[PDB]
């Protein structure tokens, strides 16, 4: 019964394909609802047109800063920040979808898609979904990153929305 | 290190 969303991603204007994400609203309803609404844009703002600004091969791809486009911003549907809902889901492997933050209870809009098991983040970042399809597109995104996180191409969420 | 933060990226 869980929500499903998509990200269509470009590199320097060239489509890479579609990533389809399941949001675990059965475990983290409040965190899933934020992400879903930021994909649809239904509150008047959201991810469409924003970038994957920090991409580190064999680690993760980070995105969601639609206000500042640089890692310093983003906002949630609940305001600038919202609390950590729970830490029930763990960073079990590639494809995990989890919230970026700046310490406890500072969830906004930024998120990451893991390209490995990032279990040292358990208990610190709220996991709220996982990739169902398009992991090959995530691997293309990953290929445009570097150890520093700097990308070699501008990686844009050219479209996003709900599929469920 | 390998963290995912929003403002002061740490080691």
């Amino acid at each position: 019964g869980n929500p499903l969303v998509y990200l269509d991603v470009d590199a320097n204007g060239k489509p890479l394909g579609r990533v389809v994400l399941e949001l675990k609203a059965d475990v983290v309803p409040k965190t899933a609802e934020n992400f879903r609404a930021l994909c649809t844009g239904e509150k008047g703002f959201g991810y469409k047109g924003s970038t994957f600004h920090r991409v580190i091969p064999s680690f993760m791809c980070q995105a969601g800063d639609f206000t500042n486009h640089n890692g310093t911003g983003g906002k949630s549907i609940y305001g600038s920040r919202f609390p950590d809902e729970n830490f029930t889901l763990k960073h079990v492997g590639p494809g995990v979808l989890s919230m970026a933050n700046a310490g406890p209870n500072t969830n906004g809009s930024q998120f990451f898609i893991c390209t490995i098991k990032t279990d040292w983040l358990d208990g610190k970042h709220v996991v709220f979904g996982h990739v169902i399809e398009g992991m090959d597109v995530v691997k293309k995104i990953e290929s445009f990153g570097s150890k520093s996180g700097r990308t070699s191409k501008k990686i844009v969420i050219t479209d996003c929305g709900q599929l469920s | 290190x390998l963290l995912v933060t929003a403002g002061l990226v740490l080691a």
